[PDB]
């Protein structure tokens, strides 16, 4: 009927540009760069050459194909209502998911209103508030939300949340684990819970960078996060400048598949085995920097001690490392050597930090074996430092633009970082005001996402911290308990999304949740008909991104990772336009909050008359944007490419604490009293400790936790083959890291286009099974075969999965990513196998330690065998 | 008379699939009257295949990402029957509905690129987005997998036969199945690391990586390859073609041989203690 339009918006997987046509996406692509309007990209001169990023932005699969979610079949048609329910009747918890048990999901639901479903959702939240309280009504959406900074989580669902109940099922420190409950204790950086700064860093790598060490580092797959395939160029030049790339991960994974020189597959739950061998050999050859050392680092002497054998009467040698982790100890030793010698940047993780080894059962020794080495080669000084690779681009520090982290609309200091900065450019105190909550914050009731279970169908629990600790090192060590005092036991769950059966631990126990009699109502507000969503009692159709209005910056977080659009070769600012109609009966969430706001009287509160659209101008003019143009030429343009800024002098990260001088980075921290005279970490004693301070003085106030010391040791990883009563039944160790194909659970299952691709899922009579890596040697003495179907298992479950026999895998190790999409139980709801591949059905759900509370996935002892067709309801 | 060229380089394919979702948002949804009728799912216009070599520790593996060859001297123009034609730009298109109710089509492929779509009854395949290249107001001028790609790893495009030729020459580009003599215009830059297979091995001198250590490949008696050892006393030769080979090492004076069969399959030998 119409012509084709060129529009603008954004993913999880970077920015897209979008053709429209009467109504209907027709393709989505890579964005290219104008450059008759468009800012000249900066420059790189190091080494001889000239280096300069391309014209253009890149994408992540999961978005090259999101149309396909979009449209997708399974996504949610209009309102749904679990037929079995009656709010004035039998309420029939005993039902939910009675449908995914029979293995037909879909007819447990009938199709209702939007009035109607609201109105039943409305009569329940007043009745459970005036009987037991706003707390009685639990709610959390998940860590992972569509693009879009105005209706991001700690955002709209924040704004509308706060002023309705409630109890928040507070989000563990997932991706930071180990760098968060163990690393902060050594060296500070609560405020990136335990992640290193990453400032400057490309060109100083360009300069001086002779060789990287990945460990537990994939850049390629993650792309540090939201930021597509940007550094793919960049390690392109390190390649050809000479600079050495080596590889430390279980699995051979996609980064060293493609540029690796050497590749290392150390046994799950060993890694500390090797940087502790590494130490030895630099403490036996003199190999480090002493000087540097000295003045930054506490309690030295004696980690030094430990790591010779003489407090303990085990040298840290070479050949005891190789007998725990399989990695032979000539090569261990070689790469000690190289390292000592050579300017060499650790990548641990691909962020600069993070990394799958850090949320095992041995996260929290690898996050300060790795502090321990960067720190012993004198992180700060040229050509030596902890760097991925990923971040650390020359953009634009000074210039200010908001990342989803900082609230958006919601302005709640207490659970986004809006406290920093945003909140006072957003809010005037005279005609817009934030959303504030005094339940979910300490003195009030919150419970870890970690154990809902627990909580529901056992009724108490107690913990230490709440979500991301990271206002101060000790923070996470405060103790709460549930019910808080004086507040009520959950009696309704407001769900957002339903992710956990394949993103938590040991997931059986969160289908079975759902039919506790405690449980008296259960909503929940998704896109798609997967996952969780098939044991509600209402269903809410939410919309994507690309049917409703909104504004963001490529790849920008900020918050927990200040300034991360650093990922990026450009800073990208794009008005996300609605390019088509909502899908079906479904809806903004900001809509549907306003519906709600309206039938709860407090409509005007809430939205202050302004639809999503309103919310965007007020939102851009509260940042820096209008310095360059103004909102009506913003929307016309569609997106923005922020200038460079040649003059700005260079502050490479950790460079100020390696000379002893004061902080000079625009990092958000340390706090000006967290410093003697803003020198030093955030640490008491201002220095790398390795016998942290702030757990010396936890464990002496009677505090025991053996997982846990204060000072940094091998402690044997409690879920690995050597060290485990376990590995007798199941003794293949597992790890489970990020879909490569998809953003977690977006990008999976839905009948999307990702699920055709080859090492994604695989086809095998009709039904497209999840995949699991096999070293070819334990496959064979498993009669298994490649393409055939396999069961992996423990006593948390069982698994169905297509096996792929491969050599990237140290033999006795098996890989298979986590995050699962779909949940598809072959009896009982979680009491049988599963055929959707929920990988985390199997994993640990024992907290890292006694006191730190946080998931240990990554270390998994399994077994499998090839599949005989039985449903295994044993669990 | 400039026609349509694709290159693309094996040692830079990392199989994120950007490509392959690049078609389906092209084709899954959408149908383009005179080119295609839309794709059907399951179909690989765009086929990356994965190949891994050798054993643990020292394998590796690599990726080809297979478009359609568009030939030169394409045979199924030539049995086609007028269902498939030959642009002046050398691009190869099926005729959406002179080409269906004929599966036999699939049959004329020495590359097997075309799929059978059931609920259209008619082969399919890659047809270079020719509705895309043909539009101005498509200012990439480029396919869908080339522009989506995030690795560099093709280049597109638009020139005469001496241009290709000599391209070709200058970076040894290469064909699959160039017995055939079809004349693909889509070529592979690298493509031993797919085809071809290597020998590896690390050598240590007293219980350590040696480095530095000579090491020479022969093959009937003459040198074929030489290296040094890196700082983990490994060396590796690829690109070799199946048969038998000698390797010679020497290091700190001390002579170590050993012969290796080449079929099919790469090497590890393990570690050679001197
Ligand atoms: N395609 C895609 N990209 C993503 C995401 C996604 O879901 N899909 N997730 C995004 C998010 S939330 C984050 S937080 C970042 C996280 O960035 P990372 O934490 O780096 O992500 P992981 O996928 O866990 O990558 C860990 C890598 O470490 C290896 N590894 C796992 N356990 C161990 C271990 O015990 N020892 C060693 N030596 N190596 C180990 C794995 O094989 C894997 O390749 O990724 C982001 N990028
Ligand atoms: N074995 C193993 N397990 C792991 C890890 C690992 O390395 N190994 N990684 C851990 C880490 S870091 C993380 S971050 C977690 C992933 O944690 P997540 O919470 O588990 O998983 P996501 O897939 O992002 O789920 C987000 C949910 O939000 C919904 N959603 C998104 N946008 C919207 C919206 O606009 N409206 C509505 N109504 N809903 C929306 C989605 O449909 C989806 O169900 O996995 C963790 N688990
Ligand atoms: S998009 Fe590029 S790197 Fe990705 S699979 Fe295709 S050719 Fe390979
Ligand atoms: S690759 Fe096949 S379909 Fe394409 S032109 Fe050559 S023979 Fe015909
Ligand atoms: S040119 Fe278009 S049809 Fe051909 S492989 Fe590339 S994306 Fe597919
Ligand atoms: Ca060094
Ligand atoms: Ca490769
Ligand atoms: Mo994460």
């Amino acid at each position: 009927m119409g012509e084709v339009v060129r529009l603008t918006n954004s993913s999880t997987g970077g920015p897209v540009f979008v053709y429209v046509k009467d109504g209907k996406i027709i393709r989505m692509t890579p964005m290219d760069f104008d450059d008759a309007v468009d800012a000249p990209s900066w420059k790189i001169e190091a080494r001889g050459k000239t280096f300069t990023p391309p014209r253009k932005t890149s994408i992540a699969p999961y978005t090259a194909g999101f149309k396909s979610m979009i449209y997708s079949d399974l996504r949610i048609p209009y309102p749904m209502k679990r037929k079995s329910f009656d709010p004035n009747g039998e309420r029939n918890p005993q039902l939910r998911g009675a449908g995914l048990s029979k293995q037909d999901p879909w007819s447990d639901y009938e199709r209702i209103s939007w009035d109607e479903a609201t109105d039943i959702v409305v009569a329940e939240i007043n009745r459970i508030k005036h009987a037991y309280g706003p707390s009685a009504i639990l709610s959390t959406p998940s860590s992972h939300h569509m693009w879009g900074n105005v209706g991001y989580r700690h955002s709209t669902y924040f704004r509308f949340m706060n002023m309705m109940g409630f109890t928040y099922a507070d989000h563990n420190p997932d991706s930071w684990e180990g760098w968060h409950w163990g690393g902060m204790h050594m060296w500070g950086f609560s405020w990136r819970l335990g992640n290193p700064e990453q400032y400057d860093l490309l060109e100083d790598g360009l300069k001086h960078a002779e060789m990287i060490v990945f460990w537990s580092s994939d850049p390629e797959t993650n792309s540090g996060i939201y930021a597509g395939f940007e550094s793919n160029i960049r390690r392109q030049w390190l390649k050809d400048l000479g600079v050495d790339f080596v590889f430390i991960d279980p699995h051979m994974n996609h980064t060293a598949r493609l540029v690796a020189d050497k590749w290392f597959s150390p046994k799950i739950g060993t890694d500390h085995a090797l940087s502790f061998a590494i130490a030895y050999t630099w403490l036996k050859e003199d190999s480090y920097d002493k000087e540097y050392v000295a003045a930054n680092a506490h309690g030295f002497e004696e980690w030094a001690d430990y790591v010779l054998g003489k407090t303990d009467g085990t040298p840290k040698t070479c050949e005891w490392a190789e007998e725990e982790s399989g990695v032979p100890a000539c090569e261990i030793r070689a790469l000690a050597r190289q390292w000592a010698k050579k300017n060499t940047y650790l990548a641990a993780g691909g962020l600069g930090g993070w990394g799958g080894a850090c949320r095992a059962s041995h996260g929290i020794e690898w996050a300060r074996g790795m502090i321990a080495l960067a720190t012993m080669q004198g992180m700060g000084k040229p050509g030596s430092n902890m760097w991925s690779t990923t971040q650390g681009v020359p953009l634009d520090y000074e210039f200010y633009f908001p990342g989803y982290a900082e609230g958006g609309i919601s302005g709640d200091c207490e659970n986004s970082a809006a406290g920093f900065k945003f909140a006072w450019r957003m809010f005037d105190g005279k005609t817009t005001f934030p959303s504030p909550s005094n339940l979910n914050t300490s003195a009030g009731q919150h419970i870890p996402r970690l154990k809902i279970p627990e909580c529901i169908m056992g009724g108490k629990f107690q913990w230490s911290g709440k979500g991301f600790a990271g206002g101060d090192i000790s923070h996470q060590l405060h103790q709460y308990e549930y019910p808080a005092p004086g507040y009520s036991k959950i009696k309704m769950f407001w769900k957002y999304g339903g992710p956990h059966l394949g993103t938590m631990t040991a997931t059986n126990r969160y289908a079975k949740m759902y039919t506790h009699d405690s449980l008296e109502f259960v909503v929940s507000q998704s896109i798609w008909f997967e996952g969780e969503v098939p044991f509600a009692d209402i269903i809410l159709p939410a919309c994507t991104n690309f049917e409703r209005w909104d504004i963001s910056e490529f790849a920008n977080c900020s918050g927990y990772i200040p300034d991360n659009y650093q990922l990026c070769n450009h800073r990208v600012i794009s008005l996300q336009a609605k390019c088509i109609e909502p899908v079906g009966e479904s809806m903004s969430d900001y809509e549907i909050y306003r519906l709600f706001a309206k039938k709860l009287n407090i409509e005007e509160m809430f939205s202050e008359g302004k639809d999503e659209l309103a919310w965007c101008e007020q939102y851009f003019n509260a940042t820096d944007m209008p310095k360059y143009m103004t909102w009506d030429e913003f929307f016309k343009k569609g997106y923005f490419v922020v200038p460079d800024n040649p003059n700005r002098k260079k502050t490479v990260a950790l460079r100020w604490f390696a000379e002893g001088r004061e902080k000079d980075t625009p990092d958000w921290g340390p706090r000006l009293n967290n410093q003697v005279c803003r020198k030093g970490l955030q640490t008491t004693t201002g220095k790398v400790e390795f016998i942290a301070t702030s757990l010396k003085n936890f464990e002496e106030q009677g505090y025991i936790d053996e997982h846990r010391p204060s000072m940094h040791t091998y402690v044997p990883a409690w879920e690995s083959q050597k060290h485990s009563p376990l590995a007798v039944k199941y003794p293949l160790g597992m790890l489970s890291p990020h879909p490569r194909f998809s953003m977690h659970t977006m990008g999976d299952g839905k009948n999307s286009y990702m699920n055709y691709i080859k090492d994604h899922r695989v086809e095998v009579d009709g039904y497209k099974y999840w995949i699991m890596r096999v070293n070819s040697i334990d496959a064979e003495a498993r009669g298994i075969k490649n393409g055939d179907l396999i069961r992996a298992y423990n006593d948390r479950g069982s698994v169905i999965l297509a096996a792929q026999v491969t050599e990237c895998l140290q033999p006795g190790t098996v890989h298979s990513y986590e995050s699962c999409a779909v949940y598809d139980p072959l009896g009982t709801a979680g009491k049988s196998a599963d055929r959707g591949g929920c990988i985390n059905i199997l994993t640990p759900d024992r907290y890292i330690s006694k006191y730190a509370c946080g998931m240990a996935n990554n270390t998994a002892l399994v077994e499998i065998e090839k599949w005989d067709g039985d449903k295994y309801e044993i669990y | 008379m400039e026609q349509y060229y694709m290159v693309i380089d094996v040692a830079k394919c990392q199989d994120c699939n950007n490509c392959f979702m690049g078609c389906m948002d092209e084709h899954e949804l959408n149908e383009w009257p005179g080119y295609t009728a839309s794709m059907q799912r399951g179909h690989r216009w765009m086929n990356i295949e994965r190949r891994e070599r050798g054993t643990y520790p020292r394998n590796d593996i690599n990726y080809r990402p297979t478009p359609c060859m568009h030939c030169e001297n394409a045979p199924c123009v030539a049995k086609g029957n007028g269902a498939v034609y030959q642009r002046e730009d050398g691009i190869v298109l099926i005729d959406p509905e002179k080409a269906k109710g004929k599966k036999e089509l699939l049959d004329t492929c020495p590359y097997g690129v075309m799929y059978w779509n059931e609920e259209e009854n008619v082969a399919q395949k890659c047809t270079m987005c020719a509705h895309l290249l043909d539009d101005e107001s498509w200012a990439p001028k480029m396919p869908r997998c080339a522009h989506n790609c995030g690795s560099f790893v093709y280049e597109f495009l638009k020139t005469t036969p001496e241009a290709m030729a000599k391209k070709v020459e200058e970076e040894g580009l290469e064909v699959i199945k160039p017995e055939l003599g079809t004349k693909p215009r889509v070529y592979y830059k690298n493509l031993y690391r797919f085809e071809k297979n290597y020998v590896t091995a690390g050598i240590l001198v007293q219980g350590d990586c040696f480095e530095g250590a000579k090491v020479v490949l022969k093959s009937g008696g003459k040198e074929v390859a030489s290296a040094e050892t890196n700082f983990f006393g490994e060396f590796k030769f690829d690109a070799l073609d199946n048969g038998e080979y000698t390797v010679e090492i020497d290091a700190d004076g001390k002579s170590y041989s050993d012969t290796v069969v080449i079929d099919d399959k790469s090497v590890d030998l393990g570690f050679i203690k001197l």
